[PDB]
């Protein structure tokens, strides 16, 4: 680690020679890396909210008319035993008696009970709904296994379009970080025409030319990722302050999950490696034009 | 031992800069090759180090032939030639002290003997007070001087010259020529290529002249 | 226009000097213009998607019994001339609302009053509309069921403000991103040469003359920058136009995705080429200020 | 007339290039200024075009004062000086044909005059063969020849020669000197600067020798 001292030494004064351009080329590239972090913040907080808050795929299932006053407990006990629906909300015949009198007064008697069916997210497909309709109907004492759909048809269709457009935006941003690193590094290299010629005409090794440009690209990507993380964290705090007054009408305390430590290391290492390969592609495709 | 036979050069436009030249070159002996303005002397002068391929023919260097070889072999043997140029290929961003320290850090010397080697390679040129500064405020009379100061580093086996004394006085030409003359005490060749006729008339060495890239004037 | 032909010739010679480098510069400046366009059509289609939505702002306009239908037409003219944003529908309580009485006579089992729904436009909304409407409401007889619904009304006011702040923040960071990326591209494009600025002034010239093929080069880079985005955004639109079909039929209607009309395309080209008129102008004079004696 | 007051110049590095230079530079005749390597024989020519400011005194040109020009007229007055360089500066990645036609564009040339002006300029140096190529494939002698060729155009009122024939042989040295020497029948002042004496000793014009910025000898 003694011959690599000079390669790390030269890039520091190379960047510090013109400080405003060095600041500008990191400020332009952190705000290009702000948006994958912002989209990742937007993605991962609505996903944990999607576990409990909005989706509740209940299917209104009616029991037999006057089979028994406590026949729903047997349905709960038998539906606990199979896959798919595990937890069943206990709604007996006396539950429907107390649950249907208020609706009549709000709008203006056998009364079979209404069961609660939750297929979670592994059997939420409409093609997989009919598989769950087979086991409920084949159990005796159940008359109406009536569909609801409507809102559930919209819930099972718009999520595909939102996932597809988010995947398209994510692919376009991973192409953007794949390309703006290479653009910035290759303009930094093509700003220097004399140096490669001087260290190549003088007897050397190709790795000696390769090392300082590669280290400069690596530290440029490192600085861009660090400034991107610092600029994203204050926006996460600003949005936490923006959602603090919105979450108090939802009835529960809500907070935004920030940039975790296990992914920031991955972001820094992929920015270092993309600076590595950007400087490799910028320098190898530049010193092949100096060998006649 | 540098051996020549019929070698030519036609880069892109078919301009026959060279067509063939044949001379042996003993180790330690000096030379003063020259020509006219359009004469192909600098291309021949670069064929020894061989940063371009010599097209037809082949060039023998020491005990090897380097005609069309790989890029993992040519810059290893490029460290033994004293590359100076007419145009000033110098690092404009970096200062003078590490312009001449490039062969030192390629050779991988320790950091303590860099300073005495550079000062030993600059006191005979005569530039220590005008060191540790940038070449953009150095005029050509010392820019050409610090250009050749990296050629005298680490005692190359063969030393090359691409028109020195272009921006120097005749007294400084004589001083820099006596700087070049003391290298002939050891086994390194001198390959001066100057247009000056009174400087080479004051001494007798191996004088050859190429006339428009063919044969020997 | 005889003196400006050398500027166009030098600009096209610079662009044709390194076709791969200039193509990569056009690609990096064009991939930045994709997201203002994408966010603009996303913000645009939700405006016509705000014509219909599931949480409709229902107003409890439950009037009296039997004789309320005769007085319903008398009172609808006074309230519509009060604020001007008032849409009231009326149905027959005895005949047309018998299905609403039969709603309780279903599998999920004339005392109920008449049902009327008032949905105003989004231009006249907020607490001020409620303050100007509840002062004269229930002005006839006694009116049962005065209990409004405002749980969805409060949340839609909160949710649209949040995504409005998010969209405003996204838009200002996009204009910052495009401004800095054209500044970075043009600045490194002119910093890639050093002698071409020096030699033009060491030989006596005009200060405006050296500005011509750099301002025109930046303007042509900005003008060619937006066109590649305007032949790439609609490609992604038609790639994502297939998924609109199966989610439109579940809405009970047919919805068409809007595109980039020619009124805003010229605006986007003008704002993307005008920043080449500024970035080159500042960067060249910053570069030549460092070479003046 | 071109007049000098008691002027000098140093830099930020502490090197005093000039320590007092005064001469009356008459219109029409030649000059053969020379000195040692550390002398200010090039920075004297750099002050004529006004691309550096003198540290001391005041500087005069033609019939006007070229001191304190706020970057709006020293673009204008520099155009009549074909100030040659020591090391060659050419517009790289640009052909020779419009490289010497650079000062004609600013001056307002027509379409027809550019061709014959470039042709007549390159006749005097004799390079109507490497005319449409780039200066990458030009060797150093013709690089110096096209560098000195672009000073010839626009017919400048004052000509400066900051070391020509440094990359030329003795046969073409007399020709490139006589290209300057034919300018005596027109009203142009030529400042030739060189190191060697052999072609200077074959002629007889004004000697302006300097030692560390002091002329002493040479009126
Ligand atoms: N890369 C090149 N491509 C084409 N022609 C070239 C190239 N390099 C040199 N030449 C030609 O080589 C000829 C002269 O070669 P040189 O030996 O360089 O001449 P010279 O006498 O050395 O001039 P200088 O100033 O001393 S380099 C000229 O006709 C040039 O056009
Ligand atoms: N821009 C500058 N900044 C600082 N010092 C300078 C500058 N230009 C020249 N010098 C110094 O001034 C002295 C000679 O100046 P110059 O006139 O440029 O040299 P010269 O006339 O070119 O002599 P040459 O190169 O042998 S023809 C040297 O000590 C230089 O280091």
């Amino acid at each position: 680690n003694e011959q690599v001292r000079y390669a790390f030494h030269g890039a520091l004064q190379d960047l510090k020679s013109k400080p405003f351009a060095t600041f500008l080329t990191v400020m332009v590239i952190a705000i290009s890396l702000t948006l994958p972090s912002v989209c990742y913040m937007v993605y991962k907080n609505v996903n944990q909210a999607a576990t409990q808050y909005y989706p509740s795929p209940q299917i209104t299932v009616y029991l037999q008319k006057t089979l028994d006053d406590d026949a729903a407990a047997g349905v709960v006990a038998q539906l606990q035993a199979e896959q798919g629906v595990e937890k069943v909300n206990y709604l007996s015949r006396e539950d429907a008696l107390g649950e249907f009198r208020n609706w009549s007064g709000f709008g203006g008697n056998p009364l079979p009970a209404v069961a609660v069916v939750i297929p979670k997210l592994d059997f939420q497909g409409t093609e997989s709904l009919n598989t769950l309709r087979d086991r409920i109907t084949q159990i005796n004492g159940i008359d109406e296994v009536r569909m609801d759909d409507s809102w559930f048809a919209r819930l099972a269709a718009l999520t595909g379009l939102v996932g597809r457009v988010s995947a398209m935006i994510g692919v376009l941003m991973v192409a953007a970080v794949f390309l703006v690193i290479g653009n910035s590094v290759r303009l930094s290299i093509f700003a220097r025409r004399d140096s490669i010629n001087v260290q190549k005409l003088i007897g050397a090794t190709d790795g000696f030319i390769l090392r300082p440009f590669l280290y400069g690209g690596a530290l440029l990507g490192f600085s861009g990722a660090l400034l991107s993380l610092i600029l994203s964290e204050i926006l996460v705090l600003r949005l936490s302050s923006a959602v603090a007054e919105v979450a108090q009408v939802f009835g529960t305390k809500f907070d935004i999950n920030g940039l975790s430590f296990d992914e920031c290391l991955l972001l820094l290492l992929v920015c270092s490696m993309i600076g590595w390969v950007a400087a490799w592609l910028a320098t190898v495709q530049h010193l092949r034009h100096f060998t006649p | 031992m540098i051996r020549f036979e019929h070698v030519s050069k036609a880069y892109l436009g078919g301009r026959q800069a060279l067509q063939g030249v044949t001379f042996h070159m003993q180790p330690g002996e000096m030379a003063f090759l020259t020509g006219h303005s359009g004469a192909g002397k600098s291309t021949l002068l670069k064929l020894i180090c061989g940063i371009e391929r010599p097209s037809a023919g082949k060039i023998w260097f020491s005990g090897h032939d380097i005609t069309r070889l790989k890029n993992r072999e040519v810059p290893f043997l490029r460290r033994q030639i004293g590359m100076i140029f007419q145009d000033h290929h110098l690092l404009m961003d970096r200062t003078v002290y590490d312009n001449v320290a490039i062969p030192l850090i390629i050779a991988g010397a320790s950091g303590d003997d860099i300073r005495r080697r550079v000062s030993a390679a600059l006191d005979k040129v005569g530039l220590l007070d005008k060191a540790k500064n940038f070449p953009i405020q150095l005029s050509g009379g010392e820019q050409q001087r610090v250009g050749i100061a990296r050629a005298v580093v680490n005692k190359p086996a063969v030393l090359l010259a691409d028109e020195p004394t272009g921006n120097l006085d005749d007294a400084l030409s004589e001083g820099i020529l006596r700087l070049f003359e003391e290298f002939n005490r050891v086994g390194v060749t001198v390959l001066m290529a100057t247009h000056d006729i009174n400087l080479i008339s004051r001494r007798s060495y191996r004088m050859l002249t190429l006339s428009d890239g063919h044969l020997h004037g």
